[PDB]
């Protein structure tokens, strides 16, 4: 299967969007599942700043400071609080225009293209490796041998099983012979 | 329905058998006359009404010790005709007690063994005691083991041999018969425990604070070790261990079954109660190299497997918390191919005290049976002592003239060389 | 109806059963003399699940006790509630296995198992509608891990459609009491995956950790570990013996917790657990139960459940409570921990409510979760096994009774394949 | 609805909470066993603000207690009303911080905070409609001032729209109990301004002054200071738990008392306060309450409020009284003191009336005023900080745990900038 | 869950350890046999049933004092094998106890330390006692500190060293080993407290009115100081202080950690009750130069930081009212870069009295630990004494012949010169 150039980019951007939507620290008690589903499909200001920080854009110049990003977010966000996937794309384009604002010779399209190269969005593995959390464990009240143990199971492999394989066929033939000998003993004792 | 038969041969064997048989009778409440004024069944048998008879047999060619036994306070306990006695001593000559005078006595002993075995229904195994550096002891022990290995087969036999000290010695010819007896029991005994006298002398001097010990003090400690080993068969415990559950846990390979023991605590009543005797400190003292019951340094070799018994009010979690501390220490290192090497047993009955003895009454004790690679030093030094006199063929005429062939000395030397090579081959990491 | 029989083997299994049956009898108000003295009508309606009826109005458990040595069953009979067991069901040998898997599975366990299979067949053929069998045994011992697992295959061959439970204690490397634990653990895991419909691993190390940290009692003993295991065992089948809002037998749990037939190794935990001094401070509420239920330290295994992702989970609430609160709390524990739940199977938590709480408690919860974090136990067991096997240590004991190294190689390969294919689904994504 | 959860940290915060919860329970008629025994219907209508409901009808506070050492929580449990707290909410470490801010914020506080954040998230996700959080901690200690402030940032990052309260005790230079107070005070004020929606400073010196001068009791103790702080704490949220003429939640106060987002440091006071011997002389009237409310010695801070001009003020009257009198008295207290009120914001006093008075009192008032006189506390704190820092005294303790002097320089600069820009509006004119 | 281990080495160390261990046993109600007829856990450990074992170890090469301990009334208290004893004394030679005979004993002490540490779970730190002017004391203290600093690392160690008096001396060679030991513990100990005998003699003479004191009277006062320092860990208090909360409050720089102590009140029962012993007068007496526990004049130098502990029924406001008075006085001046220098702790348990002792029973007491610039005088006078004999190389042959190099004396002199320069550099105002 394949995706369009803006979309492959669009597919990778959607993957980043869906990842950061799930990082939201939702404040409040006893939510509806509709609200939880809504909040999983939108990015808040904190998660958008986290995205810009992890991609090394936040506070890099005077046009991408925490305050400037907050003003931009309130101006372009849905309900002044939330970004959907389309508003997230628009916000990244606005951040690209702000981030490269001092480069007068660049068109707005070239500024967005330069930002997409800067975040390495065309390489899904490098793009995904920049995704960072906020926090979770799986609820487990936590606190010489800690270093990890990669139990490399011995390949009972094509060369190794071969004898073992040959051995399974031999063992089946021996069991069939023992059944035939038990049947022949039952027939010869009969 | 679980039984065990103990064999005592030679002067040292009989003198340690006396030591263990005061302790067992005291521990089971049986008076010296044999009369009580269901745990006894492991060592004793009921006669129907009244007295109990030990499942033990005493062997010797020299009659003095048996006559001393048959006139002491324990004259009424033992069956009159299981104290087999000879007329002529082997006189420290191994060839005598294996070829000349032991053969005419061994048949009566085997008949007694059969008569005792037919009574038992759940026979766990045999115990044997013999001081190695003597003629009759080593020779008759070898002959009895060789006969039993074919009469019964797979039954387990345990040997509590007393090897000579590194430098302290009573005889002058004991390396010869020690090497020959090691040859004989290498392929014939399932477990052999080291018991040389010098280490136990040092233990008594340092802990018991006795400056003039005699053989009885040594034999009492050995008896306590035996009681600690066999307590699990006759008392209720949270984590039991049987005799047959040893070659599966302490014996990595059929050739390697020589291990050395230790015991803790050893302390007198004058200063025992001033300290709390926690489980951690006793299990630390048990692993101290100076408290080994055989004069060998465990720091010179790796460990292979450690089987160590507790008794008293010890709790398993405290035992685990102390095994972890020992695994932590950098001065004790185990062999590479053994990740876990500890077998733990816990029993509830505290050790019993013998009146007029040295040890005091305590609520916790630990006995360890540890198999280590460092044991090869005693074999090497015994071999060096043997070679010095075998170079000039000294004292050989006392052995050739008793029916033994000339070449019999060489093959024992070859088997010791093979054992020493095997111990080196096992201890190298992969 | 839909009742199950109890079969236990080995010393550890016998000690577990000796407390499990005490707990069941106390729950149903049965005196140690077999006479009912309960208070509520519901205490007798479904007593046919575990107890049979005999003349004179007394009740007898349908338990079968087997071991290769008579000591443990001769000891459990003298304990409390020891008279309930029918003397005919006691089957034992005269030799024992000595922690050797080969002896308890090929030479000695094969000849004896006919007698115990006779009584097993007698018990199963008679009962109204069979639900299945539950097995308690230890993987750290020879006779248990051999005879129990061979009996599993023999039972499965004759009743392929019934359900089979096994509560298995695996040897942890922290608290090791036997040196040959890896061999008979690895050999047993090979056979256990092929026949057991459900398996529940329990570790002594986790029990000590729980007793020391949550209950905060000074001196844990085997009685406390047995009591915790017994409470966990009873919690699973509670709704099968009592009415409730959503009854759920063992087969319903089998359907909902096993995605693929080879992934049936669960780890469990019981809540609430509080210290004596803090039992008045706490208030029993559904949030308080569910927060302790998913706590990592509360699991009966040392495996860390936040080192992997749950494939599925189950909870068996006890007592009278509102279902809306239970469902919303289950949803909340799954929304706040989405990282530790596999994403290609939505709504992977099963809940059940039983209106009869344990005696003395108003609410209780039993947790059974199938998680990918269990791989770490097999990893360390195989690591120790391959560290010890490469030198062929202690191999002669097993090879002297008809077994060979090929069965060791196949067992290691199958265990490693299980380890690999169990984590294969951890990295799987939709 | 619109309820809040309680989170406290450190020894001082735990001692404040131990009296705050006693006061709340006495107000709502909850016995120390969690059983309601109140008299009025209104005592139960809005109990969901602070208390949760569990099975058996008892109530449990939604408080979370955290500290780096277990002593204080092990002591508060044995005090009165100590059983109400859920044992699951107690989280503690085994090391402590030793009044070192770096240890309680970088090395030790970072690893532990995950467990407390888990229970914090559990509490907030569940509740009907969140209003916000209130925090009690001390700026004079290491573990408190570190872990509490880092927890503030962590909570703010996840709930940016909720409201956050902090009751902070700052170290006064008069009564000094720790030599390293300026360092962790200055470091904490840096982080506290960036995240806390409201902050309320409390000083031990002002509490001693009040106890000695107004109540005139001979021997003040921490119990009296805690009781005054607890009464002041309860007075703020009274109208959120009871009906009244003009209800005003915390968010309404946040709107009306904070002109600019960085000016949210208030000082409070409680009226009436009278001695035991003069409690019969005085008559409780609105003029008597309002004259004591604006009294300089009545403020809970040593800051002198006639050394600056109020930006705004708030009053929360309790009891049944006429609103016309309250409004005219508020106007009169603002016409007679026009010099101490900033002129470019007219009508800068907020009033509220709640019809339910405190138990035992017929009228009560809680005062929360944002004044420019608070600059003096930061001035003296920074003066001591720069006197101690210029020689790099005690700096190695902080720099040995990953912290550097650059974070000290930035903190000092930001604190001085706050001091300057807070007084910038004092000289501002229209 | 908070523990501390005390180390006693040398004759003076053992004789002050005896003094502190009567006091602790008396204060916790434990009889001399160790049996009671949850605060004990700081100094003791529970054995499961009955007696308590101190967390202390006694070291000496000369056996007389240990033998006296093992026969007194406290023979049953201490564990028998933690009273490590040598055979040959160092005989006031520092090189002996650091290079010749101490090395063979230090391994056993380190093994005991490990065995005691594995039991503790919340180890706060170590305490060590040693008289500096002796061979074995100084040498073994240096070696133990050097081993512990690398075995454990960041754990805190406190040293209660007894330096020689300005003019009164018992030996003739004690300046040499005093200087060497100061070199050794300068870079290895976190806290060092001054304890010379002459000041305490003057205290006894002036206050206790004893004209013929012995060492026991001195050791009882030292024991009382230790108890006052460690009371906050095992008793409830309004303002707690931990051991780890010291280097953040009393140690401005890593090199400067020598401070001198004082105690108040010190008074006999014959005239104690005639005066009220208010907090103000006791806190005035504690700051009197004549009541310093080390013979140094605080009027000759500045103060750096004062940490001072109260216990009894003292109220914090009275403490603040007395700290203000001390700040007022013109004869006590603090360093410029320290605006506040007081750390205050308050505890509720009054000091306990030892029967037959000197001190009477009082309800209020104060113990101060103060770091001052005036301490350089003792270093200067010890240096002057050292130089006089090192000019002619007297007594050096007794040290060169015990393995120590010739140049080792010079570098200790250079480190003392560096310390004296550092003390002068710190005390100058900016
Ligand atoms: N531990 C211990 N060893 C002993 C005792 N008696 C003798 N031995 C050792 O036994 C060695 C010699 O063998 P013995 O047992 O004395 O004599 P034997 O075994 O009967 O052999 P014969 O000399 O032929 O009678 C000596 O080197 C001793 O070290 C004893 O009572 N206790
Ligand atoms: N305060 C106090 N000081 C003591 C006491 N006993 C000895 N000292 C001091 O210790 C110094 C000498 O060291 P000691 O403790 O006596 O002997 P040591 O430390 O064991 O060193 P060795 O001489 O090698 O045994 C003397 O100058 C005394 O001032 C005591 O009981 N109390
Ligand atoms: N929970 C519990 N575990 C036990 C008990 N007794 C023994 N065990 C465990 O069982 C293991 C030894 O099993 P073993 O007795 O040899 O089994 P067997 O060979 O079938 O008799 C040890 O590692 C113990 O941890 C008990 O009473 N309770
Ligand atoms: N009001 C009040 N203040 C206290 C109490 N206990 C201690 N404090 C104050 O807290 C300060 C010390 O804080 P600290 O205990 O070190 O906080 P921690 O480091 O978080 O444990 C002192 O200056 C005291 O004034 C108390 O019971 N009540
Ligand atoms: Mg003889
Ligand atoms: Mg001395």
């Amino acid at each position: 299967k394949n995706l369009t150039k803006e979309q492959i980019r669009m597919k990778n951007l959607k993957e980043a969007f869906n990842f950061y939507c799930k990082q939201q620290n939702v404040t409040g008690v006893a939510f509806t599942f509709d609200r939880i589903v809504h909040e999983q499909n939108v990015i808040n200001l904190a998660c958008f700043m986290l995205f810009l920080k992890q991609f090394n854009i936040l506070n890099k110049n005077k046009y991408v400071t925490k305050r400037e990003i907050q003003i931009m977010f309130k101006k372009y966000a849905l309900n002044y609080k939330e970004l959907d996937l389309d508003h997230f794309k628009i916000m990244i384009e606005k951040v690209a225009i702000a981030f490269y604002k001092e480069e007068e010779n660049l068109s707005n399209i070239d500024r967005v293209e330069k930002l997409y190269q800067y975040i390495e969005i065309d390489n899904i593995h490098k793009f995904r490796s920049k995704f960072g959390l906020l926090n979770q464990p799986f609820n487990i009240q936590v606190k010489p041998f800690d270093q990890g143990r990669d139990i490399v199971l011995k390949k009972v492999d094509p060369v190794v099983r071969q004898k073992v394989k040959q051995f399974q066929e031999f063992k089946k033939s021996q069991q069939a012979l023992q059944i035939m000998q038990l049947d022949q003993k039952n027939i010869n004792q009969s | 329905m679980r039984e065990v038969i103990s064999i005592h041969v030679g002067q040292g064997g009989i003198q340690v058998g006396n030591a263990c048989w005061e302790l067992f009778c005291l521990e089971h409440g049986i008076q010296p006359d044999g009369q009580m004024p269901d745990a006894f069944n492991t060592f004793f048998s009921e006669t129907g009404a009244g007295k109990h008879v030990p499942r033990a047999v005493f062997l010797d060619l020299e009659p003095t010790v048996i006559d001393e036994v048959r006139t002491g306070t324990y004259r009424q306990l033992f069956h009159p005709e299981q104290l087999i006695s000879g007329k002529e001593d082997a006189a420290n000559n191994f060839a005598r007690g294996h070829y000349t005078i032991g053969k005419e006595i061994v048949d009566l002993c085997l008949d007694r063994i059969r008569k005792l075995a037919d009574n038992c229904t759940g026979l766990q195994g045999f115990l044997v005691f013999n001081s190695v550096g003597g003629g009759t002891g080593s020779g008759l022990g070898s002959l009895l083991l060789e006969r039993l290995s074919v009469d019964y087969g797979k039954k387990s036999k345990l040997g509590f041999t007393i090897y000579p000290s590194p430098q302290v010695s009573t005889a002058v010819v004991e390396p010869y018969n020690s090497i020959l007896s090691t040859h004989s029991l290498l392929e014939h005994t399932d477990v052999a425990v080291m018991l040389d006298n010098e280490a136990i002398y040092d233990i008594c001097r340092r802990n018991l604070d006795i400056e003039r010990p005699t053989y009885t003090n040594l034999n009492r400690l050995i008896a306590q070790v035996i009681s600690s080993l066999t307590a699990s068969l006759r008392f209720d415990g949270a984590l039991n261990v049987d005799i047959t559950e040893f070659q599966t846990n302490l014996v990595p390979y059929p050739r390697i079954h020589f291990m050395l023991s230790s015991y803790a605590p050893i302390i007198s009543a004058e200063k025992a109660y001033h300290e709390q005797l926690s489980v951690a400190e006793i299990t630390n003292s048990a692993f101290e190299p100076a408290n080994m019951m055989a004069k060998c340094d465990p720091r010179h070799g790796k460990y292979m497997a450690c089987s160590m018994m507790y008794r008293g009010d010890v709790v398993p979690k405290d035992v685990n918390a102390s095994i972890a501390t020992i695994k932590t220490k950098r001065t004790i290192q185990f062999v590479d191919w053994c990740p876990t090497g500890f077998k733990v047993g816990i029993n509830y009955q505290p050790p019993t005290v013998v009146p007029g003895g040295d040890l005091a009454k305590v609520m916790r004790a630990v006995c360890m049976i540890s198999n280590s690679t460092a044991i090869a030093e005693v074999f090497s030094r015994l071999d060096h002592k043997f070679d010095l006199m075998y170079a000039k063929r000294a004292f050989v005429h006392w052995y050739v003239g008793e029916g033994m062939e000339e070449g019999e000395f060489s093959e024992a030397r070859e088997d010791l060389a093979a054992l020493e090579k095997d111990y080196e081959e096992v201890g190298i990491e992969t | 109806m839909r009742e199950i029989v109890h079969i236990q083997g080995g010393q550890c299994g016998n000690q577990i059963g000796a407390k499990f049956w005490e707990v069941i009898s106390d729950e149903h108000g049965i005196d140690p003399t077999g006479t009912y003295h309960g208070d509520s009508d519901l205490q007798l309606e479904r007593i046919n699940v575990y107890y049979n009826e005999a003349t004179g109005g007394r009740y007898v458990p349908r338990a079968i006790l087997m071991d290769l040595e008579p000591g443990t069953m001769d000891s459990v009979r003298a304990g409390p509630f020891g008279q309930l067991f029918r003397p005919d069901n006691f089957v034992f040998g005269q030799t024992g296995a000595g922690n050797n898997w080969a002896k308890g599975h090929y030479t000695e366990g094969a000849e004896l198992i006919d007698s115990v299979l006779d009584v097993v067949r007698k018990e199963a053929e008679g009962c109204d509608c069979l639900q299945g069998f539950q097995i308690t045994h230890s993987l750290g011992g020879g006779t248990g891990s051999g005879m129990g697992t061979l009996l599993i295959s023999k039972v499965r061959e004759e009743y392929p459609d019934r359900i089979m439970e096994t509560f298995s204690v695996v040897p942890s490397p922290k608290v090791s009491d036997t040196v040959v634990e890896p061999y008979n653990a690895t050999l047993s895991v090979h056979q256990l995956v092929e026949n057991a419909d459900e398996c529940m691993v329990i570790d002594n190390e986790a029990l000590y950790d729980i007793c020391f940290r949550t209950l905060k009692l000074t001196t844990p003993t085997y009685g406390d570990l047995n009591h915790l295991v017994s409470a966990a065992m009873s919690g699973v089948t509670c709704c099968l013996r009592f009415p409730g809002q959503l009854n759920s037998d063992l087969r319903k749990l089998a359907v909902n917790l096993i995605p693929f037939p080879r992934l049936h190794f669960f780890m469990i935990g019981f809540a609430p657990l509080t210290s004596r001094g803090s039992q008045q401070y706490r208030a029993l509420t559904v949030p308080e139960l569910t927060q302790q239920m998913f706590d990592a330290k509360n699991m009966m295994c040392a495996a860390d459940p936040r080192h992997g992702r749950y494939l599925t989970a189950s909870a068996l609430f006890r007592g009278r409570m509102s279902t809306k609160e239970v469902d919303e709390q289950m949803l909340n524990v799954q929304n706040k921990n989405s990282s530790y739940f596999v994403e290609w199977i939505p709504n992977n938590i099963k809940s059940s409510i039983c209106d009869i709480p344990p005696k003395g408690l108003k609410m209780a919860v039993t947790f059974v979760g199938n998680s990918t974090a269990i791989q770490e136990m097999f990893k360390r067991v195989a690591e120790q096994f391959t560290a010890m096997f490469r030198r062929k240590a202690f191999l002669h004991w097993y090879t002297g009774e008809g077994m060979d190294e090929m069965e060791f190689t196949e067992a290691e390969s199958n265990m490693n394949d299980l380890v690999s294919e169990y984590q294969q689904y951890q990295d799987a994504t939709a």
